[PDB]
DNA sequence: CGCAAGGACCGCATACTACAA
RNA sequence: AUUGAAAGUUGUAGUAUGCGGUCCUUGCG
């Protein structure tokens, strides 16, 4: 249950970072809280490739390279775009490490870019991925519907 | 592969109208009466969304917020948005009744008829097809101009129907919208070029 | 278990369909319902329960629904069978609570009341049946395969079984066809004129000599939906079947459906809104559809009188649903999804 | 005890739901597994239960074929329950009780659950084949020799029980192991390519054993009667193939049919709070079989044309043979249906 | 040890796509061109076929439709922006249907070294199905790769 | 002479152990 | 030469009942 503990506490802190970042605007707050609310489906109908894939096509910029770090998602100009940003900034970060070398969870990536991680890697590996990804979604769902605006 | 198409039938081959370019050019000549009539009312109403629209046009434009003129197309612009999600606000404006034909048709009857995000539509727009009388004799397809497509010719004859899922009796106004509609504007590409006009 | 009796279902589309699947990222946006192993088109059963019982409200709401030539009351009736509790069961009915008393009674209890007791038909799901494809001589084909002929053999056992009747194990059993993979077993008036040779869509391929199978696939549409194929003469029909093997025609409900361009144009521009261009997916007209329905005892305690047997409750369903127009899939409005269905024993 | 067993399989004619417990997790209503492996999985709890429900409704409908004479439930009670059973025959048609054969077999309803135990066992039943989309060909079924091996142990169990050392010894015949990636496929799975088997989304390469899928195909012609379940045994005899434990676990886990379902209000024309949620189908065609054994039975003054092993065996297997079965929920909206073949 | 083809696919793509921008990096126009044209071609592949799509890209490039030979169309070769894109295209196309991801990789192709042209030309319904099936899955994956760093 | 879905809704309500030993 | 020797938490029991992937939208200037 340890790790159940840590998604707990990981999905806690992001939301409240995101909380933090316009938290008079409800634009950003509503856009996101739906955001998460409706990944997980796309995770289940394409995997998580493809649904990697449109994270990154959705955001607008030329986006050279391929990095879960960088991209500020403050940095991104239309409230959609920030949003995104910090959705996939989270999902990355909670995939490459976990929340740290002490955490209960490391993170399955090794601290590799989770696209990058998929692409060269074995099926194994994108499945213990896309499953871990899936339930940290769905800790994040109710995290974020319950106190988010 | 070839530049051009048309929507050809695929079991049989004769050109039709589907009902999805009937509905949405029946919905934008309903817009375009509205905002040409009241327009001023309209654009009064909804100020901040009148505002929101000047503000995304100038973006989009990469142009002044104030550059924006409080033209008729913004006038179409601001009534398009209130029928897309912002459509609970347009209640406050649901009194006028817009002189279609020869009948008066209130705002909130188009709601009640075309349907909205939170309501299902209560008018279904058939397709039409050239009844095969008109095909037996006259030519149903014909070239237009070294860049060719083909185009129906004039005088074609097409049916067109439309029904009332529900027991608003809607029909026959929307039947009277689709005339007009059909009269003045018409459905087809290149409609500038008078193509698409129907007669009676 | 508890069903007695059976009736076959049979959809003819008139206009394109559209069973919603949700939303891929694929090229098409919005797909159709699919079996996954197959791969072929379907519609579950669900959507065809949810549409009946939809319509089935509608008309006993109106009073329209005649069981015994006289029509259903939902207030009257139910005043006989609720007894005391029938004010309450009237208002809440009113109230879009629960269904009306017929439809509880036929489609199980609604939302609120779902612990009450169990329902009385079992829809099933409507697999393929005859896929309408384009010929090179003649028109409008209707392609199938062995599989469809497997699965069509399989549920005539079930009814049989249902029905303690082996007739139709009897009919069916003479199907066993062996189509090789560039071989179809078509009808004359499909066969091009020359070296026995047809073309569908991109393919040409020799004909198989074969007799006695076309025929009995006739025959087989001939015990059910009266003598029309959804009106028009079983003659046409028989004249314009094709078959072929499982491969060319999965290729076919692969390649062989109606795919659109929808947009939505803005009125600022005029051209099109931003994210305004998608495709979608439909199933031809002149598809042939079929599905099964089983019915069982009514279950509702102190049911009316009129209803008390599985074969009333055939009947009445025959009676309602036979050759009527009904509504599937989505964009209703727009003007897709209409079939005309046809009922039989 | 358990001195009989009889081998039951079941063909999906339509797509299977067995509700699972707590609907947790991303998928609102997903199949019964195992967490042990991972595999698909119907417990025999409900397979009891909807026996045991099929079983009284034939019974009291006096089809039931006893030695081909038609038992007669109230006949039959009164013959052997003599003075007390009119007092059965009352608690009969209150539906507390349950007629005399279906409470032999079966054992007796809740009520009386004091006087004897169920004269039959019903196992777990455990897939044997699993449909598999295909680039060539088309729906392929697909095993794995952890699948075979669990079937070899399943018949050694049998052994105990019957003496059939043929049945071990034609077992023990098919012995293969594909190592990683490599498959052995029938004929017609074969791309016409340079073997390169393509299943799904994984491309393989075909091994040059097929006898050993040869001698599956006879288990089968041993097992489930001659046509498999209503089909040219050898025509499915071309679509078989084998491949790797984790390939056939990743197959059973991502290749489970998923459906989203709505609820509609009733004039708004679009779904309703609490509408929309997910469910999981296992594919139809999956062939899954299971053990049902049978040993004394232990009820009081049994009759005398079901009063041994033999007698309850013969029973059971005229019963259901190519009969129809409802299982798991769904029922209405046409889920559950399959044949089982004994 | 076994990669599906999903993620030989995305490996191909990301290649093919990165292997644009930082050769073409100045020329806007050519990438913004190469993207409508991944855009647009699964809707003629899926109304008229593979076949037809291909002579129309050889079409567009002024070459003979009969004889092909996608290792020999070097793509610096066009001078019109319109014109090199589609050589691009044509060859990452041709490319993924000859060769796939690579000899080495679980996925190489499937015509086995092979013009894909010539492999519909002179093969039966079945095998031009299942190229076109992968054709139209390759397409979407490099659209949307194109669509999100282009 | 180009344009390239997007939001709504995201399991509800009920059942929620009985009898022997 | 010990509050000791002896006693199968065992029998019955279907995660089941109710539920339309639906609504909104011109392929166009």
């Amino acid at each position: 249950r340890e790790i159940e503990q840590e998604r707990a506490s990981f999905a806690f802190k992001v939301v409240s970072d995101i909380k933090d970042k316009y938290s008079q605007n409800k634009k950003v707050q509503g856009k996101y809280s739906s955001y998460a609310e409706k990944a997980p489906t796309i995770i289940l109908n394409n995997g998580l490739g493809a649904t990697l894939a449109f994270f990154l096509s959705k955001l607008e910029k030329p986006i050279d390279d391929v990095d879960y770090k960088s991209i500020n998602p403050e940095s991104f100009g239309n409230a959609e775009n920030i949003a995104y940003a910090f959705l996939y900034k989270h999902l990355s970060t909670w995939l490459a490490e976990g929340n740290g070398k002490d955490s209960a969870f490391s993170g399955l990536t090794n601290g590799e870019d989770p696209l990058k991680y998929i692409m060269e890697k074995t099926a194994i590996d994108v499945a213990i991925s896309t499953e871990e990804a899936l339930s940290i979604l769905n800790w994040i769902k109710k995290f974020a519907k319950a106190m988010l605006e | 592969v070839y530049e051009t198409s048309i929507r050809l039938h695929r079991n049989y081959g004769v050109p039709y109208i589907p009902g999805s370019a009937l509905k949405g050019v029946a919905k934008h000549y309903a817009f375009s009466i509205l905002a040409r009539e009241n327009g001023d009312e309209i654009l009064r109403i909804y100020e901040s969304v009148k505002e929101d629209l000047k503000a995304r046009i100038a973006k989009r434009d990469k142009i002044k917020k104030n550059d924006v003129p409080e033209d008729y197309y913004l006038t179409a612009a601001v009534i398009q948005e209130l029928f897309e999600k912002k459509f609970d606000e347009l209640g406050a404006i649901r009194n006028t009744r817009v002189e279609i034909g020869d009948t008066v048709i209130s705002v909130g009857d188009i709601v009640k008829i075309f349907g909205t995000q939170k309501e299902e539509g209560s008018v279904i727009f058939f397709d039409a097809f050239p009844t095969p009388e008109q095909l037996k004799d006259k030519p149903n397809l014909e070239l237009d101009i070294p860049i060719f497509f083909l185009t129906v010719p004039a005088g074609v004859e097409f049916t067109f129907a439309v029904a009332s899922r529900d027991l608003d009796d809607l029909a026959e106004k929307a039947e009277k919208l689709l005339k007009e509609a059909l009269k003045k504007f018409g459905v087809g590409a290149k409609t500038s070029l008078g193509y698409g006009r129907f007669d009676a | 278990d508890m069903f007695e009796k059976a009736v076959v279902f049979g959809l003819y589309s008139i206009t394109p369909v559209h069973a919603g699947s949700g939303a891929e990222l694929s090229v098409i946006d919005l797909p159709i319902q699919r079996e996954r192993h197959t791969g072929f088109p379907v519609i579950w059963g669900q959507s065809l329960k949810g549409v009946l019982r939809s319509r089935f409200r509608q008309l006993e709401l109106d009073e329209k629904i005649e069981v015994e030539s006289q029509k259903w009351k939902w207030k009257e009736k139910t005043k006989e069978v609720l007894k005391e509790k029938a004010d309450e069961f009237i208002k809440k009915v009113e109230e879009r609570k629960r269904d009306p008393l017929l439809t509880e009674i036929v489609f199980g209890p609604a939302t609120d009341g779902a612990s009450e007791h169990a329902g009385a038909v079992s829809v099933g799901d409507a697999k393929i049946l005859l896929f309408p494809v384009r010929s090179a001589k003649g028109v409008f084909a209707f392609v199938t395969s062995p599989i469809v002929i497997q699965r069509l053999k399989e549920d005539f056992e079930l009814v049989s079984e249902i029905e303690n009747d082996i007739e139709l194990k009897q009919i069916l059993s003479r199907f066993k066809v062996e189509l090789s993979n560039n071989e179809t077993i078509a009808g004359n008036a499909l066969i091009l004129n020359g070296e026995n040779k047809v073309i569908l869509e991109d393919i040409v391929l020799k004909v198989k000599s074969d007799s006695n199978v076309i025929e009995n696939l006739v025959e087989v549409l001939k015990t059910l939906f009266g003598d029309n194929f959804f009106g028009k003469p079983i003659e046409s029909i028989k004249e314009r079947i094709a078959i072929v093997s499982d491969d060319v025609f999965k290729s076919f409900t692969r390649f062989s459906t109606e795919i659109v361009a929808r947009v939505r144009i803005d009125a600022e521009k005029g051209t099109v809104a931003r994210g305004g261009l998608w495709y979608e997916e439909f199933l031809p007209s002149d598809t042939l559809m079929y599905s099964l329905i089983a019915v069982g005892s009514p279950k509702k305690e102190n049911l009316p009188k009129e209803v008390d047997n599985t074969q009333k409750i055939v009947n009445v369903l025959k009676v309602t649903f036979n050759n009527a127009f009904l509504q599937i899939g989505g964009d209703e409005t727009v003007g897709k999804g209409f079939v005309k269905v046809r009922a039989g024993v």
